[PDB]
């Protein structure tokens, strides 16, 4: 009965690390998107000028 | 108001507006990289909460 | 090949330009506003699920 609790356990911890991995991903691509956006916006800034 | 004098003017406001234009663009695009560059910022707090 | 006629075509062709570049500027903008909502339906399906 133990084991078949850790069983469990394990499991749905497997799936909480691919979500939380899978978000951090995710976090990480947006921000370098941003970032993106910025340097867009100094570029198109320089273009005014 | 000689015929080169008025022809170069002409030729050179007809420039002019093709640069406004092009200006306005990049306007645009400056306008619209910081609001994508707002929602990115609080769409990252969110995913990083 | 008229005058008349073809300064009226000269001053229409000139009204095109003008609202080409108005209906530009608001395609963009749709452009804009249509990927934000599919940003937000995206959003939505991973908050449904």
């Amino acid at each position: 009965k133990k084991i078949e609790n850790t069983k469990s356990l394990s499991s749905e911890i497997n799936s909480l690390q691919k979500k939380w991995d899978h978000k951090n991903s995710q976090y990480n691509r947006l921000w370098q998107e941003r970032e993106q956006s910025q340097n867009q916006i100094r570029q198109h800034e320089s273009g005014m000028e | 108001l000689t015929k080169e004098v008025l022809g170069q003017a002409l030729i050179s406001a007809k420039n002019y507006r093709d640069q406004l234009y092009s200006f306005k663009d990049l306007f645009q695009k400056c306008l619209f990289a910081r609001k994508r560059i707002e929602d990115l910022t609080h769409r990252l707090f969110e995913m990083e909460t």
